[PDB]
């Protein structure tokens, strides 16, 4: 039943074992294991897991040329980047651009630019609030 | 090129007495410097008619006398400091008349920097006072920097030392105090101490110490006075007791071993709060780190015991060999430190004869350096004496090779000779050349003579064999064809395609002694003297098998035909007690290292682990884990890591159960140190790999500790394992964090700082990384250790990588140890992904670690291929053994 | 009572420091403190650190301090820190 197959395909991302996550990524490429129809959203679900943030970022940024021939890059790149909150991650994004825009990015071609914008906003927002928000939580959580 | 353009003294001057006075001003001066006054006169004999004085002097402000830095016997022309060579050069107007003794005398001042070079000072907190201690480090190059001298190992002379210190403090040197300490008539706030004349010794062995330490004392049956000095607060806790307990038996052991009673009257040992190295042998004032001399039965592990007794045995061994008969020039350094590195294991054997410590030489030195020498980039032992001249060229000799290969080859020497013949030879050498300087060839003369008097049979002279080993790099892998007993040797290069740059004058042909056993019975010794030989002693039939290199006394690897490997495996699984304990480690580690060289299938190396399911001994478990670390580190992110874990559980599960019985549910440790190590390896492996028993029992211990904050239930031997595994399962982490902030004892603070990295929660680890930047949360010297600990945690790998990618120009431009940091962070790299990321990081931008970055690239390429070459087969093997 | 020598220049062990030993209401100007009353009890008070320790030896006496409290009967006894039979105290 497709519904339960998808619930499981999601829930497998919630594991804390990194090696499970990466073997799951390997299966995520194997079309016979999980179909091309839904590999992308499985990777997005790995990214939702905070441990999978690293895996998915280094995966995509180190092999995106493979995915570019066949995988939807727009929402995938959105999902992978949206945790970015530091000027270093901005540097990483812009270098991934300079490293790969020589082939463009298909449907992601605009989305990456959007991410480049929003990450910058997030950077300043963190600078605006990290102390105050922490203070509040440190008080009211007693 | 003039003499002061050269980096060696002329042999025209021989000193023959010294006098020294030192006044360390431990209070800072107005400009915040710490300065000492020094006076010295040296007497020297002209060995060759000359008219200029050349003497070492560095970083000294002199006092001018007669318009010049020194007073002489014809007149002096002029005096200069040739800083690039550190010579005080003093032209005479006339010529110094040969065969005459003259004083050269000087007074000077210097700085007590905390540089750990020369007469440096150390500062430490005691109570709430920053106490200050003046000490000496004089390893090779720095002795001149405390006072002017002919600073060469060959230029041995006699010292009278005098010290002048604040009245409250105590002073020490190589000899006993010649009479009690007297107030200085210039100022009774100062005391004065004089010492008896040292024997003929080299300058690099002096020590001067002024301190407020307090001591614990024993009178040896041999009549020598032996005496541990430490911080008074530390000594009152009895932390010196163990050192004083062991040091007697060891000394009488060496007194037997060299057939030579201890030459000095006393044997001070002193534990300094901080030190660069672990120890230094300064004759009769042996110096150690706190953590390597003091011992607390309430907190240190048995590993601390074996470190303490081992280090002690080493530095005491230097008190004869090395200090009594000294090296001629630094090119022979390997003869000393490696030889002592051997004898220390025999020395501790006498002090704690129930620990079989002699076996661990195999793990800690032979195999620690076989992996280093197995590279074309290695170097032989005996470099030409002309190659070593500058202080950099001297300092570079203190490396893994010079210690551990020296130990290995000298062990082999003591094994193909009868050990009693080695004793006789060594004793005759020390008796003949005492207080002189020698080259190794004099030692091999004495051994040749003792061998002849015993008429030990050898294929050639000892000089021949030991020059076959001494002056060419690498070592053979012996290859046996048991079908015929044909035998061959070849140079084992770990990369089988690496280009050999350095030539061999023997074309890498060795002479090899080969002990061997057959079906559990020892066979007679055989010698190999060629690239090939045949001997029926190695032919086999039916179920017969052979094993070579008994007790791995020989420094070479061994290979057998496939069928013989099957025979050995069959025997070992049938009854492994038939094969000596060491050789069961040897036969693993050989299989793995040969496998890396494509000289054997990796399936064979994995096969050799199979018997461990019923092994109990420490050695083979250790060797197995040490090899399989490579597999874990390579595959721990791959799918292959899945089956592998289950395999280790199967292997280690029975062993854990055994100790659970044999420790009455962990209520007492085993009485034998080797069994304690095996316990730790069992609990560590089985727990970290995930036996269900640990997630209960270790957690229980940890929560019981949380119930008893001042009353820790966990035995110190287990602490480091249980801490980390409990942390692997917030309130525990925060508990350990507040413990760490409250932690008084450095051993515990380190153990916690490691264990806190075992947490699973990425937000915990990221907090930890953020705290790594706060100098108050962690002492800025140790931040790197934290980064490394977080990196080796599989969850932290990508985190630390992106962190350094963020911070590199920061912590580069202002922090430190980038080299081993980059080593830690890159070594997981195994595919072109991170190869590209790493080359980008290079292009985007390394201090000392720059070459380490190149190293990271190189092995990464090999890793890239290695995984491609092996994954599926290894996978298929483990899934097969997964059951 | 005794102490180790201490203070950064001394043996922790070579010989005790600050010895003080007393016999209750013995007065040297009044000689041996005799047991007059029909009964008596012998009691020891350590005052001393670390692995230092002390004890009373039998000396030459056929009995020991303390042990005499196990109902040994005598015609007379007297005690004195000055010389009867001796019993030296030893520190270790
Ligand atoms: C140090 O000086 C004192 C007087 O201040 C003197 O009596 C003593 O003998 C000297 N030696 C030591 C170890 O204190
Ligand atoms: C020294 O070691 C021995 C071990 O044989 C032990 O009996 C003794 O109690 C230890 N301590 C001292 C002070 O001898
Ligand atoms: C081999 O080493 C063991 C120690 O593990 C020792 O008992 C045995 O005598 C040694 N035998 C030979 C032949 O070296």
């Amino acid at each position: 039943l497709v519904n339960e197959a998808d619930k499981l395909r999601a829930a497998l991302a919630c594991s804390k074992e990194l090696w499970i996550l990466n073997r799951y990524l390997s299966y995520t490429l194997n079309p016979d294991l999980i179909r091309k129809q839904d590999a992308t959203s499985t990777i997005i679900s790995i990214t939702n897991n905070v441990i999978g943030q690293g895996l998915v970022w280094d995966f995509v940024q180190s092999n995106w040329k493979k995915l570019f021939n066949d995988y939807s890059f727009s929402n995938l790149i959105q999902a992978v980047t949206r945790r970015f909150s530091t000027e270093y991650e901005l540097q990483q994004l812009e270098q991934f651009k300079k490293d790969n825009e020589e082939t463009g990015f298909g449907s992601g071609t605009r989305a990456l630019e959007q991410a480049l914008e929003k990450t910058k906003a997030n950077i300043k927002w963190v600078k605006e609030n990290k102390e105050v928000v922490l203070q509040w939580f440190t008080e009211n959580s007693k | 090129s003039k003499a002061w353009n050269r980096y060696r003294l002329p042999n025209t001057l021989k000193p023959d007495s010294y006098r020294v006075t030192l006044r360390p001003y431990l209070t800072p001066n107005d400009r915040g410097l710490y300065v000492f006054k020094g006076s010295s006169t040296v007497r020297f004999t002209c060995k060759e008619a000359t008219d200029v004085i050349i003497i070492h002097s560095k970083k000294l402000n002199y006092t001018l006398s007669q318009g010049h830095r020194v007073v002489l016997p014809p007149d002096i022309d002029k005096t200069e400091l040739v800083e690039p060579t550190e010579y005080l050069v003093v032209h005479l107007k006339g010529s110094l008349v040969k065969d005459s003794q003259y004083e050269m005398d000087s007074e000077f001042e210097g700085e007590l920097a905390d540089d750990l070079a020369g007469f440096y000072r150390s500062e430490y907190m005691e109570g709430n006072v920053r106490k200050v201690v003046a000490t000496t480090q004089m390893q090779a190059a720095d002795a001149r920097k405390s006072f002017p001298c002919f600073d060469e190992p060959a230029m041995k002379a006699e010292f009278n030392i005098t010290l002048i210190h604040p009245k409250d403090l105590t002073a020490l040197s190589n000899m006993l105090p010649k009479g009690p300490s007297t107030p200085l008539p210039e100022d009774p706030n100062w005391n004065v101490t004089e010492f008896h004349t040292t024997p003929k010794m080299s300058t690099y062995l002096l020590a001067f110490i002024v301190s407020e330490f307090d001591y614990v004392e024993k009178q040896a049956s041999n009549g020598v006075l032996i005496r541990i000095w430490a911080r008074p607060s530390a000594i009152a806790a009895g932390h010196g007791d163990y050192a004083l307990n062991v040091t007697g038996p060891i000394l009488n052991f060496f007194a037997g071993h060299y057939d030579t009673p201890y030459p000095l009257p006393k044997s001070d040992q002193i534990g300094l709060p901080d030190f660069n190295a672990g120890a230094m042998e300064n004759w009769g004032l042996v110096t150690y780190r706190e953590n390597s001399l003091l011992f607390d039965p309430l907190s240190s592990s048995s590993s601390n015991k074996e470190r303490v007794v081992t280090v002690i045995a080493h530095e005491l061994a230097h008190q004869w060999f090395g200090n009594l008969v000294t090296i001629e020039w630094w090119n022979d350094l390997w003869l000393n430190e490696g030889f002592a590195s051997y004898v220390e294991y025999l020395g501790a054997d006498y002090a704690e004869p129930t620990w079989n410590l002699k076996d661990l030489m195999v793990l800690n030195d032979v195999y620690r350096v076989m992996a280093v020498d197995a590279l074309a980039s290695s170097h032989p032992l005996s470099t030409p004496a002309s190659e070593i001249n500058t202080p950099a060229q001297i300092s570079e000799l203190f490396d893994a090779i010079s210690y551990s290969k020296g130990a290995s080859v000298l062990r082999m020497l003591s094994s193909f000779l009868s050990e009693d013949v080695f004793k006789q030879g060594l004793a005759s050498y020390l008796h003949t050349f005492a207080y002189q300087n020698t080259i190794y060839l004099n030692l091999w003369d004495h051994l040749q003579e003792a061998v002849n008097n015993r008429s030990i049979q050898l294929p050639t002279t000892v000089r021949d064999i030991m020059n076959r080993w001494t002056l060419q790099m690498g070592f053979p892998v012996i290859t046996v064809d048991t079908s015929t007993g044909t035998l061959s040797q070849e140079h084992f290069l770990l990369d089988p395609d690496s280009n050999v740059t350095r030539p061999s004058e023997f074309n890498y042909v060795w002479i090899v002694p080969i002990t061997s056993i057959r079906d559990g019975r020892q066979q007679q010794d055989y010698w190999l003297i060629d690239v090939r030989a045949q001997n029926d002693l190695f032919s086999t039939s039916g179920n017969e098998w052979v094993l070579l290199n008994l007790n791995v006394t020989g420094y070479y690897r061994v290979n057998y035909d496939e069928e013989n490997w099957r025979k050995i495996q069959t025997q070992l699984q049938r009854d492994h007690s038939a094969i000596p304990v060491i050789n069961r480690a040897q036969i693993i580690n050989d299989a793995f290292n040969l496998a890396s060289a494509h000289k054997v299938p990796v399936t064979l190396a994995l096969n050799n682990t199979l018997f461990l399911i019923e092994e109990r001994q420490y050695m083979p478990w250790e060797a197995a884990l040490s090899s399989l670390s490579y597999f874990k580190l390579m595959f721990d992110r791959s799918e292959v890591y899945g089956p592998m874990k289950n395999y280790l559980k199967k292997q280690v599960t029975p062993l854990f159960i055994h100790f659970r019985n044999n420790t009455n549910n962990w209520r007492e440790i085993p009485e034998n140190l080797m069994d304690q190590y095996s316990e730790v390896n069992a609990i560590s492996t089985a727990c970290s790999n995930g036996v269900p028993e640990c997630e209960e029992m270790v957690s229980g211990l940890f929560k019981q500790w949380m119930e008893n904050p001042n009353n820790n239930p966990i035995h110190p031997n287990l602490r480091s394992t249980v801490y980390c595994n409990a942390i692997a399962q917030e309130e525990e982490w925060d508990f350990a964090w507040e413990q760490f902030r409250n932690a008084t004892l450095v051993n515990e603070a380190d153990k916690l700082r490691a264990a806190l990295a075992c947490s699973k929660e990425l937000w915990i680890l990221n907090r930890y990384l953020s705290y790594t930047l706060n100098p108050d949360l962690i002492r800025k010297q140790d931040a790197t250790s934290t980064i490394i600990s977080i990196t080796n945690n599989v969850i932290g790998q990508g985190l630390v990588w992106d962190f350094v990618q963020s911070n590199w120009k920061k912590l580069f431009n202002d922090y430190f140890s980038f080299s081993n940091l980059i080593q830690a962070v890159t070594r997981r790299f195994s595919t072109e992904y991170e190869l590209q990321q790493l080359e980008q990081f290079k292009k985007d931008n390394f201090g000392s670690g720059t070459r380490a970055l190149e190293q990271a690239l190189e092995k990464t390429k090999a890793n890239i291929k290695w995984v491609k070459e092996n994954k599926e087969v290894v996978l298929q093997w483990f899934t097969e053994n997964s059951k | 009572d005794f102490k180790p020598q201490s203070g950064g220049g001394k043996c922790f062990n070579c010989y005790p420091a600050g010895v003080n030993i007393t016999l209750a209401n013995f007065n040297e100007t009044k000689g041996p403190l005799c047991v007059d009353t029909s009964h008596f009890t012998t009691k020891y008070v350590a005052v001393y650190v670390g692995r230092w320790s002390a004890s009373i030896n039998t000396g030459n006496c056929p009995f020991s301090f303390g042990k005499v409290n196990n109902f040994v009967k005598f015609g007379s006894v007297c005690f004195s820190l000055k010389d009867g039979c001796a019993m030296p105290i030893v520190a270790n």
